[PDB]
C-alpha cells in the first residue's frame, strides 16, 4: 500500500474482528475490548461496490453480425473477416488485462487510505495526550474507561477535560 | 491511569490472489471472477425466440424443400442450423449463398406472398423424382419451373410493380440440362436466357449444358439467384428459356435477427446470452466460451480467468 | 462579549482550508458515477455549425449531379467538366438525365475516382473505321437534340458493315490513365441486327496485364426516359509503358480519351447540408464541426481533422476539486 | 480524496475565497482575515492544465475511408464494412469512457494532496508553538497579529522568536 | 555537542532522462527503458522459421509451373519471399481473383503435388508455346494439360475425379482465348468453346473469348486461370466442348501457419523470432515502428518511434556544485 | 509526487549516495557520515521491476494476415482493407501512450512514497525525542554516537534510554 499502513507499520489484520473492515482494540481499568468503526469500513466498500457496478452487468446487446468459422477455404476476403476479428478479441483482451490491473492496485492504495485516515483521525483527538507506540497503538497517560474510549470512537473526545492529567504522566520520571 | 489504544484492519483465514500493476501474485481478503468461462451447456429459449432448424438449413427452409414445409411462414431471433442438417430437393447451388443466407437470415422472417405472374404459352410447376413431395414428384415450393406449352415456349416479358413500403426480396433462378436434346425438349430454344431487371439494375444468366454428378437420379442442375425489389421500383422478368419463374415475394425487414450453427440442445431456461456451445450468463463483464454470441453476451476475450479484488490486502498473523 | 472579532490576547487560530462555488458540476470516475467538482470541461463534440464551411478543404457541391454521372459526362452535369475538389458532395435530390445505365461495382469506381480528386480528361485519336460514330437518344437531351454522354462514343453500322474493330492506343506517360467504355444492351432481336449488323455482339478491352470480355443481353427491360435498352459501364487502367487494346465486333460503347488519376487525399460524401464561408477542419455531413475536444458524437462519417466518433453524447473532465458547500440550505 | 482532507478531516470548502483554490483563515489580537496561498493553488491548476494540454486540440487528419450508411441490402460485404465500424466505435467509445475515469478520480485525489501538503508546510513552520485543534485549524499558543500571521504565509516565521513564551502557554 | 542532526533524502544522477506523464510533457527521471523497436538487423533471419526466396518467381507463377519456376517444383515453406526483381517467362495469362489463390496456397505453405491419370479420347495433348520456351522446346506451364483438337475433330469431354482422401484437392485448371475465329476454329473446330468444372457441392462455367491483344513474347492469345476445391466423398467433373486447359491433378492443403511476404531485403543466418519486409526485428520490446507488415512473434506496429518507461524516481539533481 | 517529499518537502537528491535510492546522512559527536537505507530502496526496485514483467517479452505470435500494401487502385474492398489496418495501428498507439503516460506517473509517485514511508517510520522511532526540522531533517536532542544513529537505521532505537535526557532538552 502506498500509505504503508496495511502490511506496514501495522504488522498484521486482525482475523477475530468479524464485524467490520477496520476498528479497535484497548486495554484500560475495565478489561480489554474490541470495535468496528463502521464509518472507515462503510467508505472502503462504497468505492469498491462502485467499482463493481460501473464493471458488473455493463454488457453489450448484439445481434446478427460476421461469420466467423468457416468450412471451405476462400482466399481474400475470408482473410479479411478473420483478420478484423482476431483484431478486435486481442484488443479487447488488452482492455480487460489492464483494467484489473488498474483498479486492483488502486483497490489496495484506497483500503490502505483508509487505515491511514482513521489513525490520523484518532490522533487528532487524543491531542496532547496521547503518544503513538507505533505498530498502530497509541498510549493514551491518564485514566480512560470504556466511556473514555467509546466518546474516542464516538469522535466526542473532549482533551481539556484529561489534558492536565496527562501532560503530568507524559514529563515524570 | 493509562490505557492503550491500538488500530487494525480484519484479515480473512485464507484469501486469493490477484494481479496488481506491481505484482503477479497478491493476496486479499476477497475477488471476484470478470471471465464467464462455463456454460449452461445448453441453448434457452425463454429469452429470445430461437427456432430449431433440425434437419433444414435457413435457406432450404426459405426456397420450400418438400421435408422443410415446416418453415413455411415461420419467423425468429435467432434460426439454429445443425449439423445434421441436409437438402432432399433438386440439386442447386447459389453464387454468393453466403450473402443470401445472411440477408434472409437478418430479416427474420419467411413471410413469402404469392403473386399472379401471367406466365402464357408455357407449362407451369415442373417437377422431379429427386424432389419428392409425399410419392410424388414436386419442386421447391416458392419456385415454379416452367417448360414449353405444346411446341414452343415464347419469349416471355412479364412484370410487377411494388407499391408497398417495405423492399420485396424475388428468389428465382435458371436450369441447367444435361443434353442438347433436354434443352431442346423442355425449352424448344437450343440456347436459354434470364435477364431479371429493375430500372437501377440487371442480371442476366445464360445456362450451361451438360451433365455434372449424379443427385438424387438427376445430372442437370439448378442456379438460384436473388433480385431486390425497391417500393416505386418494378421487376421484369425476360426469358426464352430454361427460367426457374418466382412465385411472389419475400417480405424484407430491418430486423436484430440472425443465424447459427450448433448442436446444443435446447431447453427450457432463462439467459440473454446464446452461443454454440450453449447460453451463458451475464453477470461478468468478459467470456472466454466462444467468440460467436448472439444477445446480451460478455465480450470475448483470450484469458479464462481475471480475478478483481472485492477487499483489502489479507494479512494474517 | 460574545460578538468580540479577536483571539484571547495570548493566542490565535490559523484554519487552512478550500474554495468551493454554490453551482458546482457532476463527474463520473473510477468509485462513483456522479460525483460534484468545482467545474469541469466537455470532451465530447455534440453539436454542429449547421452548415459545410469551404475556406479550409476544397468543397465541390455536385447540385443535381453524382460523381459518377458528372465523369461519364450526363449532359446537365456538363459544368463539372474539367474539375477537382478535396471534397465532393452529393445530394439527395441529385437524378440521372441520360441513357439509363448500370455499373457493375458501382460503389469501386465511384471510390477510385472519387480519391483521385480530379476529373481533368483528355480526348484521344482512336480510329473506328468501318462504323458509324456518335450515336444519340432521346433519353439525353442537350439542348433540344438527342445526344449522349459527352465522354463516350455510341458506335453503331455504316451501312452493311460492321467490321471486327481492332484498336491500341499506348500509354507514353508518366501516370496511369483511367479509361472508361461500355457495351449496349438493345430491347430486341431485330434491334441488334439492325444496329450491329450481327447477332450477338463482343467487347474485349485488355492490355499486357489484364482482360475484360463482356456479351450483350438482348431482352426488354422497364421503361427509362423512353428506352427500354440499356448500357453497361466498365473500366480499365492502363499503366505507363503499358497500353490499351479493344476489340469488338458490336455492341461497344467507346471511350473517347482517358482520365488522370492522381494519388489523392480527396474524397466524397453525401450531404443536403448548406455550404457557406467559414472556417473549420472537420465536415460531417451534418455540417462542420469544431475539432478542440477529442471526440464527438455528431456522425460516424467524417473528413478531414476531426475528433474521434463514440457513442457518449457527453464525458466532462474535471478541471477542479472535488466541490463541498458551505451552505447546506440556500 | 485518498488523504481525507477535501470532504474529510476539512469539513467543508470556503465559498468567499474567489482569489485562490487553497488558503488560511485567521484569528488574532487584531480579528479575523482570509487570504489565498498562490504556490498551493498554481500547483493544483498546473498540473490539471497538463491533463487539457494532452487532451486538447490534439486530432488526427483522415481523408477517404469506408461507406457507412447503405441504400441497398448486399449481405456478406456490406456486413464485414458494418462490423468493422461498429467494433471501433465501440473501442473508442471504452477508451474516452476509462479515460475519464481515471483522470477524474486522479484529478480529485492531486487536489486532496495539495491541500494536505499545505497543511503539512504550515505544520512545520509552526512546530513547537502550535498544537492541531482538528478540521485543519492549528490553535497558535502565542500573540500573532496580522504581520505574524503573514510571516507564516511568506515562509518567513522564525519559531524560535515566540518558543519560549509558546511552551509556558502549552504546559504550565 | 551532545545533539544530533538526521537528515534523510533520495539518490540522483548528473543526467537522467525525460519521460512523458499524466499531468507532464516532460519530467526528468534517473532512468527510463525504451518501449519500441526503431531499428532492424538489416537481414531476414532464417533460423527461427523456414524462409525461401523466390528470387526471379512469384508464388503463382511457381504453382502453374513456369520453366524458369521448375525449381520449386515439391517445395515447402512457413514464409514464401517474392522479390520485386521477378517475372513471369511462360505463355500470357491472368486470373480472376489472383490475390485470394496466392493467399491460399500461402497459408498452405507447400505445393505438393499429386498428379492423376485422366484421360482425354478424341483430343491431341500436350500443347506448347514459343512464348514459353522449357530449355528450347515450345513448352508449357507444367501443372497444365493445353488440349487441342485431335486432326479432324474435337468431341465433347466428360472427365471425374473422385476424392478417396480425408482432405481437400486444390485443382487449377484453365481456358484459353484465341486471337481470331480463324483460330478459334483451328484449333477446337467448334466456333464456339466453353468449359464447366462441376462437382456434387458447386460448379463453375468459363466462356472463351475470342479477340486480340497486346503482343506478350509474341502471342496475341490469353489464358485466364481457375480452381476448385473438392472435399471427401465429393466428386470432381469436367465437361467441355472447347478451349479446355485440363489439370494434370491436385496439390494437398494443409491448414498451416505459413505465409507469403514482399522484400528485397538479404535473407541471412541470425537468431530471430520476428521478420518484416525491412528485415528481422529482436522481440524484447512490446512496441515497434519498422513495419505494419509482419510474420513470427512481432511487436506491435504503433505510429510513434520512441516510448520511454521510467525505471526510477524523479530526478532531482543537487544544485550548489 | 503525490506525498510531496521528493521534489517536495526535501530540497534534492544525492548523488553521493550511490550505494542506495534512499538513505541516511547525519552529523553528531563522531563527525559526519552517509548510508543507504536497504529495506526501503529494495521495495521500490521490486514494484518497477514487477512492471517491467508486465511489458517486456509480452509479444503475440501472428502468421497469415491480410495485405498491407498495393499495386493497383482497387476501390471499395481495398479501402476496407486499408481502414481495418488502419483502424488497428491507431487503437494500438493510443494504448502505448497511455500506459507509458499511467506507469510513468505511477512511477513517480510510488517512489515518492517510499521516501515518506522512511521519514514516517523515523519519526515514529524517534518519539519525543526528536523534532521535525523541515527539509527532510530532525533535530534529536541528546548525544547521539555512531552506534546510536545505527540502531536507529538498524529501527532498534530505543527511546526509553534517552528520553529523559533528550525532553530535559527541548523544555527548559
Ligand atoms: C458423363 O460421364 C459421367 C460419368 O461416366 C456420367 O455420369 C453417370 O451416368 C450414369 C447414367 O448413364 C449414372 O448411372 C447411375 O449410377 C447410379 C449409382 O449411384 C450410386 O448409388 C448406387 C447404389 O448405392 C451405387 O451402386 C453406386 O456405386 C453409386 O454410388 C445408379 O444408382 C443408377 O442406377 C445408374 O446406373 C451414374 O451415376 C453417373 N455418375 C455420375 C458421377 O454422375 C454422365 O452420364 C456422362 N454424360 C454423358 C452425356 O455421357
Ligand atoms: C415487355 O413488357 C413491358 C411492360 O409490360 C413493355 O413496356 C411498356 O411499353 C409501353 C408501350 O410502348 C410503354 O408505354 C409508355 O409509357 C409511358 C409512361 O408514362 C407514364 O406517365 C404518364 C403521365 O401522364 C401516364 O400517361 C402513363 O400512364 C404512365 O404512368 C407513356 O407516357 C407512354 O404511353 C409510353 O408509350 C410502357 O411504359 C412500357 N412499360 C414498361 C414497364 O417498360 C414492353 O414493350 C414489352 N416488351 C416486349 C419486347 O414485348
Ligand atoms: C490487331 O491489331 C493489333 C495492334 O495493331 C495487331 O497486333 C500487332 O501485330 C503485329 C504483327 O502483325 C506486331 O508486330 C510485331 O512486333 C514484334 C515485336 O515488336 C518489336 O520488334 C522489334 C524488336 O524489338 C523492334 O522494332 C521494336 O522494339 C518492336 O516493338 C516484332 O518482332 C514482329 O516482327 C512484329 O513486327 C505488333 O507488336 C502487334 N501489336 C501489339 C500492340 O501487340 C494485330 O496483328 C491485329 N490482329 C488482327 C486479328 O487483326
Ligand atoms: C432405362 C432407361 O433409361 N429408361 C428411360 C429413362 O432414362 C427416362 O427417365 C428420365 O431420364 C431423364 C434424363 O434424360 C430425366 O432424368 C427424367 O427425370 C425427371 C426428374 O424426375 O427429374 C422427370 C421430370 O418429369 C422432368 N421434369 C421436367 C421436364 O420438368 C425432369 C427434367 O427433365 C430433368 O430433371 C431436367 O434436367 O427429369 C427421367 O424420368 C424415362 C422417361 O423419359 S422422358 O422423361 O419422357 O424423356 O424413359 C425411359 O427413357
Ligand atoms: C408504335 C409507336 O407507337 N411508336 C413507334 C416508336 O416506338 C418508334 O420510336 C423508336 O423506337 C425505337 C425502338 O423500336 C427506339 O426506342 C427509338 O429511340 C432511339 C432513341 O434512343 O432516341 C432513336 C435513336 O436514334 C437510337 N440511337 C442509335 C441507334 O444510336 C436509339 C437506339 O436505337 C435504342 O435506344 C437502342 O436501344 O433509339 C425510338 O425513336 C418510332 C420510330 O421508329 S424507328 O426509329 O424507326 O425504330 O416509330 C413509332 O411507330
Ligand atoms: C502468314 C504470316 O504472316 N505469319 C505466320 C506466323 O504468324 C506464324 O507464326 C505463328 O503465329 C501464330 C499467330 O496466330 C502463333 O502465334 C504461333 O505461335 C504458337 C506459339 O504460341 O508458339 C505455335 C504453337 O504451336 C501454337 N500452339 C498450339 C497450336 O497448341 C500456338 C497457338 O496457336 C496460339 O498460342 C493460340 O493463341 O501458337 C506462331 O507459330 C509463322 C509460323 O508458321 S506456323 O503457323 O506456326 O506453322 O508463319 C506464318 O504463316
Ligand atoms: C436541379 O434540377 C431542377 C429540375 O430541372 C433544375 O431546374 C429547375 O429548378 C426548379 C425545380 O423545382 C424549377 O424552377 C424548375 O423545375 C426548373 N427550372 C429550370 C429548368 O429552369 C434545377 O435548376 C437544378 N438545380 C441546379 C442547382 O442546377
Ligand atoms: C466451445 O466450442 C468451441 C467450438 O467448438 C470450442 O473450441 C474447440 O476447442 C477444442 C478443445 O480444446 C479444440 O480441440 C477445437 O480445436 C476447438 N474447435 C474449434 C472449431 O475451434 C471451445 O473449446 C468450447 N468452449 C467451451 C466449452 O468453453
Ligand atoms: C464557398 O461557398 C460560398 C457560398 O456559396 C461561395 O461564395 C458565393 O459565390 C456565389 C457565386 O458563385 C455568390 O453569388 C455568393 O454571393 C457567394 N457567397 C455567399 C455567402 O453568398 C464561394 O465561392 C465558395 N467557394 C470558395 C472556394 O470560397
Ligand atoms: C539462409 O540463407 C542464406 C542466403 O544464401 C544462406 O547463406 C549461404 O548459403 C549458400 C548456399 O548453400 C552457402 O554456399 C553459403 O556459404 C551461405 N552463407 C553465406 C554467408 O553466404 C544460409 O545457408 C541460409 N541458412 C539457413 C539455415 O537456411
Ligand atoms: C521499412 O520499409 C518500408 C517499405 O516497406 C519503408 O517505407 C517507406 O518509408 C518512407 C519514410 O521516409 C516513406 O517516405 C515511403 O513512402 C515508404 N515507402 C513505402 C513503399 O512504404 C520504411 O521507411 C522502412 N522502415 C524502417 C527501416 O524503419
Ligand atoms: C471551468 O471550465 C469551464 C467550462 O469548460 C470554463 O469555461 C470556459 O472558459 C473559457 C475561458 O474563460 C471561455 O473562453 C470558454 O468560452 C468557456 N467554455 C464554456 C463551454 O463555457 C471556465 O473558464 C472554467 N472555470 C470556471 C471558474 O468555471
Ligand atoms: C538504467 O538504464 C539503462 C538503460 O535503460 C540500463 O542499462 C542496461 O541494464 C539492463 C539491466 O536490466 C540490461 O538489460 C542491459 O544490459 C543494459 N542496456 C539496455 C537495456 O539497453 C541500466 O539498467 C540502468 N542504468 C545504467 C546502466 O546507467
Ligand atoms: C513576508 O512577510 C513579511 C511581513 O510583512 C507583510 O507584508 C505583506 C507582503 C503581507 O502580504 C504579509 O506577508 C505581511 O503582512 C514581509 O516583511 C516580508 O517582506 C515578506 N516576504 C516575502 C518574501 O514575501
Ligand atoms: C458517544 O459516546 C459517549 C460516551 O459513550 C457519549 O457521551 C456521547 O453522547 C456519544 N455521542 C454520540 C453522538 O453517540
Ligand atoms: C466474496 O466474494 C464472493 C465470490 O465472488 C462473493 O460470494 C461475496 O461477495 C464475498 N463472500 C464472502 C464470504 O466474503
Ligand atoms: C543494528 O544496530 C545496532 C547498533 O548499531 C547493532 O549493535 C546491532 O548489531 C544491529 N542489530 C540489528 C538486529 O539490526
Amino acid at each position: 500500500g502506498i500509505f504503508g499502513a496495511i502490511a506496514g507499520f501495522i504488522e498484521n489484520g486482525w482475523e477475530g474482528m468479524v464485524d467490520g473492515w477496520y476498528g479497535f482494540r484497548y486495554q484500560n481499568s475495565e478489561g480489554t475490548g474490541q470495535a468496528a468503526d463502521l464509518k472507515s469500513t462503510q467508505a472502503a466498500i462504497d468505492q469498491i461496490n462502485g467499482k463493481l457496478n460501473r464493471v458488473i452487468e455493463r454488457t453489450n446487446e448484439k445481434f446478427h453480425q460476421i461469420e466467423k468459422e468457416f468450412s471451405e477455404v476462400e482466399g481474400r476476403i475470408q482473410d479479411l473477416e478473420k483478420y478484423v476479428e482476431d483484431t478486435k478479441i486481442d484488443l479487447w483482451s488488452y482492455n480487460a488485462e489492464l483494467l484489473v490491473a488498474l483498479e486492483n492496485q488502486h483497490t489496495i492504495d484506497l483500503t490502505d487510505a483508509e487505515m491511514n485516515k482513521l489513525f490520523e483521525k484518532t490522533r487528532r483527538q487524543l491531542r496532547e495526550n496521547a503518544e503513538d507506540m507505533g505498530g498502530g497503538c497509541f498510549k493514551i497517560y491518564h485514566k480512560c474507561d470504556n466511556a473514555c474510549i467509546g466518546s474516542i470512537r464516538n469522535g466526542t473526545y473532549d482533551h481539556y477535560i484529561y489534558r492536565d492529567e496527562a501532560l503530568n504522566n507524559r514529563f515524570q520520571i | 491511569n493509562t490505557a492503550t489504544l491500538c488500530l487494525g484492519h480484519h484479515a480473512v483465514a485464507n484469501g486469493t490472489l490477484v494481479k496488481t500493476i506491481t505484482d503477479d501474485q497478491i493476496e486479499v481478503t476477497n475477488a471476484t471472477e470478470l471471465v464467464q468461462s462455463i456454460s449452461i451447456g445448453k441453448i434457452c429459449n425463454n429469452s429470445y425466440r430461437v427456432l430449431d432448424g433440425r434437419n433444414c438449413t435457413l435457406i432450404d427452409a426459405m426456397l420450400g424443400d418438400p421435408h422443410c414445409d415446416d418453415f413455411q411462414y415461420e419467423n425468429w431471433d435467432l434460426f439454429i442450423e445443425r449439423s445434421s442438417a441436409f437438402s432432399n430437393c433438386y440439386p442447386y447451388d447459389i453464387p454468393d449463398y453466403a450473402s443470401l443466407r445472411s440477408i434472409v437470415a437478418s430479416s427474420g422472417t419467411l413471410e413469402f406472398t404469392a403473386e399472379g405472374f401471367t406466365w402464357t404459352g408455357v407449362t407451369q410447376n415442373g417437377g422431379s423424382g429427386a424432389c419428392k413431395r409425399g410419392s410424388a414428384d414436386s419442386f421447391f415450393s416458392r419456385l415454379n419451373w416452367l417448360t414449353k406449352s405444346g411446341n414452343s415456349y415464347p419469349i416471355l416479358n412479364v412484370t410487377m410493380p411494388n407499391n408497398k413500403n417495405f423492399d420485396k426480396l424475388y428468389i428465382w433462378g435458371i436450369h441447367h440440362p444435361s443434353s442438347n436434346k433436354e434443352q431442346t425438349k423442355l425449352y424448344i430454344q437450343e440456347s436459354g436466357r434470364v435477364t431479371v431487371s429493375t430500372e437501377r439494375s440487371q442480371q442476366t444468366v445464360i445456362p450451361n449444358i451438360g451433365s455434372r454428378p449424379w443427385v438424387r437420379g438427376q445430372s442437370g442442375r439448378i442456379s438460384i439467384y436473388w433480385t431486390i425489389v425497391k417500393p416505386g421500383d418494378i421487376l421484369m422478368i425476360n426469358s426464352n428459356g430454361n427460367l426457374v419463374a418466382p412465385r411472389g415475394y419475400f417480405k424484407l425487414r430491418t430486423g436484430k435477427s440472425s443465424v447459427m450453427r450448433s448442436d446444443a440442445l435446447i431447453d427450457t431456461c432463462v439467459s440473454e446470452c446464446i452461443t454454440p456451445n450453449g447460453s451463458i450468463p451475464n453477470d461478468k463483464p468478459f467470456q472466454n466460451v466462444n467468440k460467436i454470441t448472439y444477445g446480451k453476451c460478455p465480450k470475448y476475450i483470450r484469458q479464462n480467468t481475471l480475478k478483481l479484488a472485492t477487499g483489502m490486502r489479507n494479512v494474517p498473523e
